[PDB]
């Protein structure tokens, strides 16, 4: 069984520049670009999903120490502390409570004074009002296509510049063209490295952003559990 | 998959370039080996070219010799070269002496052309007789056939003016080229040998050419590694 | 005809490591990763699929020994069976019967008790309500793409391992060029072994996922048929 | 110049075995599986498609004697006729005529009873209410991908098996090399033959499936216009 | 082996529709691929400025607005909504018409501040402002078309490379060496068309979704203006 | 700079038949089928697009001279014009225009007579009612896939048929083996030609169909631009 | 839902993989051509190596068979030539006759019997091309009735050849034996002083090394054409 070497999977990033003089330098630049694009969109997605998570956690911590019945006295004492945070926002979790706290009707069953919703809360607390820029964002959904495509561009550029070096013909010396083809084959391994990284980072980002989405909707439904158990 | 198929197409092209480049080198290595196999048959090629040279060169001079025994032996028939009956000396008819010089000149010119002696091991001047038993100083046909080969070989030394002498030519190994043989009537071409025209086909001078044979290293080098 | 051995398609999982030194070690690493990803996502898909099925199946057992004539006095006998299983759970099967009960109206015949609905059962029992976690799950829908691209990475890596083994140029002996071709064959075997598992596992998950969707939809229609049959 | 026969593409199913030992036995089994998958999914498609066609055909069969001025004298008998086939049938064609009936508001056009609808008949007779099992069926829409990927699996399976028996390396003799090539060609025969059938069966089902949908949608439109004609 | 990225730019001088050389053919593909990109960039820009112009008007015609103009602007906005919509029963005015005709008249105190009964969110959001660029099936297909154009160049390049590749008995080295040149010539077509086909596919795909988020940036900025102005 | 021959890409159709005896004839037949399939779907798309445009322009010509003050006294002429174009059909645009009129109610503005509408021009002049099988046609949208499939079947059939009868193995001479292998390689360009045509026509049709959709939609919007202008 | 994914793009990666394997066989086919050439040459080396081992086994057993009989012969020229020195087989000075003591001629018989037995044992003449019975003299110019050393050297080889023809009874006679073809195996020739083993000719025993009978064995050509 032949031994294989895989240390070439990792490019050398020490001599990175935007004017690569060799195919190895060009391959390293594209892997670095694809890594940077992946990190920029991960940070964009990760920071702006924690923003969604923090809004959810803030109100959950405002409803955790409540039993089934201790909601009439909390119906309004929760309202004042909402305004202390709601100021300044456009459609934040504070105003999202504002539009919902007002539409609870007050039912009077004698000594059964309670609170009840008049319709389903699916359009009040959901992924639209809280996750407005992650779940339906098609720029984020286009990132793995970007990452694959940058790897593809890097590979075909590496292959094309490998071929343009070739002085070739039927009238060219055979030993010359044997050396030329050998260099093309050697450079093809380095050229295809960007596609390996491009596809790998495309898959990793694809998995990561759909994992964050399923995590976001886990709490949004988890949030609706508290809403439909304390606010019938 | 659209970009995956495009990438796989790029791999196919690179492997196609490598496959054809590999085939180009392997092809050339084949004619190298093929050429080397033909070099191993060059000694037998040189022998055949010597005999055709002698026959053709003498044929232009109305001198009949025959290439016999798988293109290895230059037969000189009695119709071309006849000794006196029971004697090792050619007759004094001032024509056979001229006749035998041109065979030596032809023999010299064919061996030295393209330096084909580099492929020769030994050239034997062979004397052959018919079954007619004679006494010949007690030596019989065994001494007669031997003495006739020596008689021919002596004339080719001291009556042809070839600049590289026949007696000086070496072989593939650097040793001297020529040897003298006599076989009496034990190597007859005609076995029935009834009529005088059949006994005469046994009275002949045979020039046998032996070539060098390739060594182990010649075959090992022919692998072209 | 020559005999074939299908065990050449089986990877060797005994010597698995993340530092493969041979082609078969690398191909078995890729197949193990693809299998592990497949198994994990099957478990995740089955975890939420069985959740929906068990959630539906409880009603089927609760509605099995019921006919047209006995619905009059099964209104509240089924109420405590739904109540006991709806402890705190927000929008599961237990609360849907709670939401379903209030929309049941009595027929004006006076004598004999018959029950109807003010709206069709589709608004009460459907994919959006019972199985919205698996039908629209966009992480699940991306799993075949994950497995496909994992096999593609193995394909590219294997083929460019074969590219590295090539010995070209003038003045190269036959044995060395033969070894280079053996390396190309070795790399191609890695590429095709990872591809056949990547594609096969991708198709298996793709079919299994869409088979689970149709099975759940067949179970939801069973509720739609049985509930509306008993409650016109 | 070389002669070809298209019958070479038909596998021999006489010796089908689930443990194939030769190249043709494996390619025949692989094509047999692909045919079986194609036939099972055509049966699944036709099972649901005929169910849609019968629902539309019957209600068409219940409307051709009806002209604009004969709707009033025949409006009520259809409701009884709809009850005739609708024993249960929570969402059958008989039930679809039900909900349409109560939405036909009655107006007086001087002296002749005329029936109008406040909505459009396409709201009740469309793909969702008639052919939801075939139009948006994700399993059926994925069948062309399954069959194509089957053919792709046969390629990597065939190529891997062929290359696994190709023994190169120092000391391998001509007989062993010559047998290795035969195995590689046998593997290539498996690869291309399964791709021929994988893609041909894929595109056949692809075309057949969408031909069925266009045929069904044509009958749904023939249903919408006739009902609009009868009930303005 | 030193590379120059300038080798990736084709020669567009002697373009023609009958390319006799591999360079001319690859140049033709890049020219077509570039041409398709520019027209689809213009087609994207043309249908995007209209969306911006609708949003711009509600921002560039409400510069003399302050908080204290809750009601006396309500009537004057009505005829200026009809000023551009000269008989059009659609467009940005039609969104304002429904929003203006469904405003209840509230009474608190001496001052006449007006209150809504439903949020402007569902009336002035994406599915009615930018539906010609967000759900446009042709624009969505442009990056796939640009990539598929490069794939065509690859297949034609590979087919042209195999066209002059002859192997087997009776083929000498010079003929095979000419086959290498033909494969390389086809490969240059394949690689160059994919470089440009995919790069322009990236550039359009990223540009297309930069315009979209810029469209939402104006839609939100319009919506945020209305929210505090019109509670 | 070597010359290329693009005329080789176009195969000879002089001796087309459905019984190919050579690989060249098989390749030509599949290119012909792919072209024929492309033309039939382009002809159908052009036929179903021209009729929409031709019948929209009949209403454009009728509505072109109209003006807001002209509509009140000109309405009845169009209804006469609609019944001149529509002789009783329930499909043509003339029937759409007459069904539009009943939705027009009369408003009172001072003393002038000016007509309004209750529904919108999109209710009667939209893709569904005007270009039904031009826009939401899954069969048309699958044609680029059909073209891709047909081209690659031709290539797989060509490759499989070139390998199908090759006598290989240890009992076969090396020279015979090289003739068989070389024939397969030399025939690859013949089989591959159908994939070039399949992909090229697939891409062309995909672009062509999506242009016709935009052109038809642009005429729908223009039609309802003028209708809503004259009938607010 | 209108647009479905195009599932046939994956078939082109399928196609490219199969096309890759086809071009691998194009290079592998040449490998087999080159491998077959190497085996054909290897077959000739082993066939020639077998012939050369048959050569030296012939020479070892001739020397060993004669050694047991107090007859000393030499294996010279790298296991190729059987040398019969003057100390073993001594010709009368200036003559091709042998002494009439009935003991010298018996040794010449025994050399021919040993020579015949080694060639005919294990069919070893099938590996031989020609066996040369070689007459050699020293550089001393002699008359020999005008024939000189050419006559003397050839006559001495003939006299040995004639003794083996009549006075040893081996069932296939040495003059009837054939080589790997049907050609006669044996050649008898004289070389005079043209192929001396000693060149300086200084002393008597140095000159005596040239008066010898050489039996040179040549093996068949392995016939590279397989
Ligand atoms: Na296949
Ligand atoms: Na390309």
């Amino acid at each position: 069984e032949r031994q294989i070497e895989l240390s070439w999977l990792l490019p050398d990033f020490s001599h990175l520049s935007f004017h690569p003089q060799t195919g190895t330098a060009l391959s390293s630049l594209f892997v670095a670009i694809t890594l940077t694009v992946t990190l920029l969109f991960i940070a964009y997605l990760l920071y702006k999903s924690i923003d969604v998570v923090l809004k959810i956690n803030w109100l959950q911590k405002a409803l955790e120490p409540l039993e089934r019945k201790d909601v009439a006295q909390k119906k309004e004492v929760l309202y004042q502390l909402a305004k202390s945070k709601s100021k300044g926002k456009s459609k934040g979790i504070g105003f999202l409570w504002m539009e919902f706290d007002e539409t609870l009707v007050e039912v009077r069953k004698g000594d059964q004074i309670e609170i009840r919703n008049t319709l389903d809360a699916g359009h009040f607390f959901n992924t639209y009002t809280l996750a407005n820029s992650v779940t339906e964002n098609r720029l984020i959904a286009a990132v793995p296509g970007f990452l694959t495509a940058l790897g593809v561009i890097g590979t075909f550029m590496g292959l094309q510049l490998g071929l343009a070096d070739l002085k070739l013909g039927a009238g060219v010396d055979v030993t010359t063209m044997q050396d030329g083809v050998a260099g093309v084959v050697n450079g093809a391994k380095i050229a295809f490295l960007t596609s390996v990284w491009g596809v790998a980072l495309s898959v990793f980002f694809n998995f990561f952003e759909k994992l964050c989405e399923q995590f976001i909707r886990s709490k949004i439904r988890e949030l609706e559990d508290k809403v439909d158990f304390l606010f019938p | 998959w659209m970009s995956f198929s495009d990438l796989m197409s790029g791999l196919l092209v690179i492997f196609i370039l490598a496959a054809v480049a590999l085939i180009i080198e392997l092809t050339q290595k084949s004619e190298q080996i093929d050429a080397s196999i033909e070099e191993l048959k060059k000694a037998e090629e040189a022998r055949r070219n010597i005999l055709i040279d002698i026959k053709e060169e003498l044929a232009k001079q109305n001198i009949h010799v025959e290439i016999v025994e798988n293109d290895t032996v230059l037969r000189i028939p009695e119709s071309t070269l006849s000794f006196e009956s029971g004697k090792d000396t050619l007759p004094e008819n001032t024509t056979v002496k001229n006749e035998v010089r041109l065979i030596g000149i032809a023999l010299h010119k064919a061996i030295t052309t393209n330096e084909r002696w580099k492929y020769l091991d030994t050239v034997f001047v062979e004397g052959h007789t018919d079954s007619n038993g004679i006494w010949y100083r007690g030596k019989g046909n065994w001494g007669l056939s031997t003495d006739r080969a020596v008689s021919i070989w002596k004339l080719w030394q001291t009556e042809i003016n070839v600049a590289p002498k026949l007696s000086v030519l070496t072989n593939y190994n650097g040793q001297l080229l020529f040897s003298v043989s006599g076989y009496a009537d034990t190597r007859r071409v005609d076995l029935q040998e009834t009529t005088e025209e059949q006994r005469a086909r046994n009275r002949r001078i045979d020039i046998r050419f032996t070539v060098k044979k390739p060594k182990i290293e010649d075959y090992e080098k022919a692998k072209n590694v």
